[PDB]
RNA sequence: AGCGAGA
């Protein structure tokens, strides 16, 4: 239990391309995925996100 | 599959660690080696003597041989002096 | 008490008492593990003594007793008619298939040879009882699961989790 | 009907040695040969073999 | 080469070149991926369910 | 998964010397995803006839 | 010891420009949190101000420690444990402790290495990763315009 | 469990039919059967539930 | 090959003998093929010293190529050259550095060793899996004499531990 | 504790052992031996090296030499077995190591109990090349050996087709360094990328490709 | 290997 990690904050980027073209070039309709995290160090005290 | 006429081929026979025969189907006139690998899991040799001595190498390793690379004489046999008198100790006092 | 009414054919649990009759007892029993113990029990046992023998009980006793006397007659009268031995239980080579089953079951094969060449290694350098019955038990198992995969334990899976 | 059956699952379907030869005898119209061993049957006699299972076809 | 299998015929819609050569992302050792679009006009006749 | 593999490697990470960018690997998911989308009997191919 | 806008030195983000500061009752207690936003990570920091300094927070560095790492550069006759494990571990500790000199050290022994022959990839990591921190530190020393400080970096190690 | 079970018969029924006594007994009990051919023990029973 | 002479069919146990009669050969390393060249090793899994030729009429190395050489076996690589369909023919063989027992007549209830022997299947299976020791031989009237002189020997190490 | 009822339940679980599992029979079998300390280590090694010379000194004497007194020869053959009791009571006392380590590379190649023993054979080397003298623990060495004698199993047994060590760390160095760059970029790099982050050809990257693909069930259309 | 479908 000396030091924690977490998670928060999920978030959507736009579409990396357009439907007809995600079909066309056969590549996968998707958009990138965000998370924020959170290191904390108990020992000493810190948050690194 | 021509049978009427083809390329003849000898045979000879291979005695095996278990002296099995072995009579090998090698070309007409071919040379041939002293032992032929077999189904036996090892290679037999002809039984007519001729012997190419085939010379087999040393073992690769041994823990002795290996231990003798990083000690010496002396300490060893400081160390079974050593391992000698408690048994004696042991045994007789 | 365990000598003064003791016969072969006599499993032993807790190795401990093994080894302490070895050890004090190391002549008058010779006491085997794995496979090689069934093959020299094959070895001494006379089909045509226990035939007559399990034949007299059926004849004489009556009841469950016979009931089972009854059950390994099928299969002794089997060998003793034919003339094939018990030896063929326990196998001392495995064939190979022909190159043709081209890989799932050709890595059975490999597993088998692997543990195959490893067993001759640890012979060789001379290893502790052990890792080499662990060894022994091992090869046992990949032959197994080559024959048939899963009929004990859990089968052996490939890649997928198959 | 018994003939047509063999022809069927040896000639039609297996026999790695006839099927050649069926089909020769049809572009040049020779009378149909003689059917021989199905290839499968050797195919479980091999597997059989590779259980320990000694399994040998006897002449007679 | 490509040939039409057994059992089709029709007109060529469209033919798509998909290469490496042109940078396309092709799937790893393919240099060039090439569809063709065979279109058939069907009609109604005995079988037809 | 994930956290599996990340609970796994604390064990060695030296203190300070971590952060979580260092510390996630997205790999997994991102495989659990794409495996599920494809061959995932409930991902089923469309069926636009 | 805190001003926004300093970039302070704390391994291994080292530099990490500091944005404002919390006081916040973490724990049923309100103690400062500066907040520093390293770019080299483009990550926050949200460490508390009280133990920032427990931790080890400290500036940037003058031009005593220039001059030094130039003679250290300079520094000849330098000899490693004949197995290559050992001395991999040893200039590992030597970055691992974050001090310059011995990053310098490191750096400058394993280009002469690499030039002679051209050892291994990572070493080449291990070099690209400490070179990039030492080059930043360097700009940021001089402030002088970081590309620049790549190429008196260049110009220095000729010797 | 008297008070809360004791109104049905078959509760009685299986409470005299129990032949256990000790909370430690029934732990015991049900360590031995839940996880056996691991040495039984009274810290890792509650855990265990 | 095979012709109709097919009258009877006969089944049995496969003794280590039979197993090591059919084989050609024995595979000893666990290598397919070569992962660059792409083809059979030696004493592998596919080996063509053992198995026959890939494609038919040539060795492994090529020093005969033909027809004419029929049956004739390669020095260099120890090839018979002859046709290629022989390699769903031939068999091989892996001789087991220690015995294993067959599972079908281990397993398959009822098993047929522990009734051959009259072990249980719970204590056979303990002992073909390395669990639990199993005597195979005992002494008889030397035993008696000994039992005696024993039944002394005890008595000394029951007085000892008794003593203590 | 003199408690015959949880002597029972030890008992039970020590003398009618279930045997359920492979590994799980294996584990159980390998706590049996305590663990040992520094100077149980170098005692031991004195004792090995002891055994070994005698049996080297014997083997010598068995050709012309002489016929040594009864006394004499029967401690020194005590010595002699001696020694490889005392080699066997080190390996099964650091098979846990050859466990623990092993356990690392679990859930890729191959399964676990191959690993086990690799890691067995690679702590027997470790064993027969171990020196006390210099008065290093010993898990430090064995660890060594072990990680050497699993990585070489890896390599080979593991893949239908072996691929060489060298060949298998450069792959193995390909895929790192592709996971790192999806990190640091988000897209499949190139193979000209890798390439040039590399300092070799794109052809020798789309090679090691082609190299790292192994065969799938049989069970291009 | 997995999906869906016709009789
Ligand atoms: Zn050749």
């Amino acid at each position: 239990g000396s030091m924690s990690l977490s998670f928060s904050d999920p978030r959507f980027d736009d579409v990396k391309a357009p439907v007809d073209e995600c079909k066309d070039k056969d590549m996968t309709y998707a958009a990138p995925l965000f998370v924020t995290a959170e290191f904390i160090n108990n020992n000493t005290g810190e948050i690194k996100s | 599959d021509r049978n009427h006429d083809l390329a003849p081929r000898q045979i000879a026979r291979y005695r095996t660690d278990n002296g099995e025969e072995f009579e090998v189907p090698f070309a007409d006139d071919a040379e041939i080696p002293g032992t032929w690998l077999c189904r036996n899991g090892m290679e037999g040799t002809l039984i007519e003597g001729d012997l190419p001595e085939p010379k087999k190498v040393k073992p690769p390793r041994t823990h002795w041989d290996m231990l003798l690379e990083r000690r010496s004489i002396e300490e060893l046999e400081e160390l079974l002096k050593e391992r000698l008198e408690l048994i004696r100790s042991r045994r007789r006092g | 008490s365990t000598f003064t009414k003791l016969a072969p054919k006599q499993l032993i649990v807790d190795e401990n008492l093994y080894r302490e009759l070895v050890d004090r007892y190391g002549e008058y029993f010779t006491g085997a593990m794995g496979a090689e113990s069934i093959q020299k029990l094959i070895e001494n046992f006379d089909i045509d003594a226990e035939a007559e023998s399990l034949r007299d009980v059926i004849r004489n006793g009556k009841g469950q007793k016979k009931l089972r006397a009854l059950k390994r007659l099928k299969v002794v009268a089997a060998f003793q008619q034919s003339g094939n031995s018990p030896m063929g239980m326990v196998l001392d080579a495995v064939p190979v298939i022909p190159p043709e089953l081209r890989s799932d079951l050709n890595d059975l094969y490999r597993r088998v040879i692997n543990r195959n060449n490893r067993l001759k290694r640890l012979i060789d350098l001379g290893a502790p009882e052990i890792i080499v019955n662990n060894e022994k038990r091992m090869l046992q198992e990949s032959v197994d699961a080559l024959f048939d995969n899963g009929r004990r334990g859990r089968p052996v899976t490939g890649p997928g989790n198959r | 009907a018994a003939y047509t059956l063999q022809e069927l699952l040896t000639i039609k379907s297996d026999d790695t040695v006839g099927r050649v030869k069926v089909y020769e005898a049809i572009v040049k119209g020779e009378n149909i040969p003689e059917p021989g061993i199905p290839e499968s049957f050797k195919v479980l006699l091999k597997e059989l073999q590779s259980l320990c299972l000694n399994v040998e076809v006897l002449s007679s | 080469s490509l040939k039409v299998p057994h059992g089709e015929s029709g007109k060529v819609i469209g033919i798509r070149v998909f290469s490496r050569e042109d940078e396309d992302e092709l799937p790893a050792g393919v240099n060039e991926l090439v569809r063709v679009y065979v279109a058939q006009k069907r009609k109604i006749s005995d079988g037809d369910k | 998964r994930m956290e599996r593999v990340v609970r796994e490697r604390m064990t060695t990470q030296d203190v300070e010397a971590i952060t979580p960018q260092t510390l996630i690997n997205i790999r997994p998911v991102v495989a659990a995803i794409k495996e599920f989308f494809g061959t995932s009997q409930l991902s089923q191919f469309m069926d636009q006839n | 010891i805190f001003k926004v806008g300093d970039t302070v030195v704390y391994p291994h983000h080292g530099a990490a420009l500091v944005e404002a500061i919390e006081t916040r009752t973490i724990k049923g207690e309100q103690k400062e949190y500066l907040v520093l936003k390293v770019a080299q990570g483009d990550l926050t920091v949200r460490v508390p101000a009280e133990n920032a300094e427990y931790v080890g927070v400290r500036d940037v560095v003058g031009q005593e420690g220039l001059d030094k790492v130039f003679q250290v550069l300079r520094a000849p006759h330098t000899e490693e444990p004949t197995n290559w494990s050992r001395r991999y571990k040893a200039n590992l500790e030597k970055l691992a402790s974050g001090d310059v000199n011995k990053v310098a050290e490191v750096v400058r022994d394993l280009w002469r290495r690499d030039q002679e022959r051209g050892l291994s990839a990572g070493e080449k990591r291990m070099l690209a990763k400490a070179r990039q921190i030492l080059v930043g530190e360097l700009a940021l020393a001089e402030s002088t315009d970081d590309a620049k400080a790549e190429t008196i970096l260049d110009e220095v190690l000729a010797a | 469990i008297v008070e809360r079970f004791g109104f049905s018969e078959i509760m009685r029924s299986t409470l005299e039919k129990d032949n256990t006594v000790g909370t430690d007994e029934a732990l015991l009990d049900i360590y031995r059967k839940l996880r056996p051919g691991e040495p039984p023990t009274k810290e890792s029973a509650q855990t265990l539930l | 090959l095979d012709v109709n002479f097919f009258d009877e069919l006969r089944i049995g146990l496969a003794t280590a003998e039979d197993i090591r009669q059919w084989s050609y050969g024995e595979v000893k390393k666990p290598e397919t093929i070569n992962y660059r060249t792409l083809k059979p090793e030696k004493d592998g899994l596919f080996c063509e010293k053992i198995f026959g030729p890939t494609r038919d009429w040539e060795c492994y190395c090529g020093k005969y190529k033909r027809v004419r050489f029929k049956g004739i076996i390669c020095e260099r690589c120890g090839v018979e050259v002859t046709r290629a369909k022989v390699r769903r023919e031939r068999m091989g063989h892996i001789e087991l550095a220690a015995p294993v027992t067959h599972i079908w007549y281990f397993k398959g209830v009822p098993s047929r060793l522990g009734y051959l022997l009259d072990l249980a299947p719970k204590d056979l299976e303990k002992i073909i899996y390395f669990a639990a020791y199993v005597i195979t031989s005992v002494d008889e009237e030397m035993r008696h004499n000994e039992l005696s002189t024993l039944e002394a020997e005890m008595a000394v190490e029951r007085k000892a531990v008794e003593d203590q | 504790e003199d408690e015959s009822e949880a002597l029972r339940q030890a008992r039970k679980d020590a003398e009618l052992t279930a045997s359920a599992d492979s590994v799980r029979a294996y584990l159980k079998q390998i706590g049996k031996v305590a663990l040992l300390n520094a100077e149980e280590e170098v005692e031991l090694a004195k004792r090995i090296e002891a055994g070994l010379y005698a049996t080297q000194l014997m083997t010598e004497l068995s050709e012309r030499g002489e016929k040594l007194p009864a006394a004499q020869r029967r401690d020194m053959m005590w010595i002699c077995r001696d020694g490889d009791r005392a080699k066997n009571h080190l390996l099964e006392a650091n098979l846990r190591l050859v466990v623990s380590l092993a356990k690392r590379y679990t859930g890729r190649g191959m399964a676990f109990l191959d690993l086990i023993q690799e890691g067995n054979l690679g702590l027997i080397r470790a064993v027969e090349k171990f020196d006390y003298t210099k008065g290093y623990k010993f898990s430090t060495y064995a660890t060594w050996w072990i990680r050497q004698a699993i990585t070489r199993a890896m390599a080979d047994q593991a893949r239908t087709i072996r691929i060489p060590v060298h060949m298998v760390e450069v792959i193995n160095k390909l895929g790192r360094i592709q996971r790192e760059l999806l990190q640091d970029l988000g897209r499949e790099p190139t193979p000209e990328e890798l390439a040039k982050e590399m300092d070799i050809t794109p052809e020798k990257v789309l090679e090691i490709q082609q190299y790292a693909r192994e065969p799938i069930s049989l069970d291009g259309d």
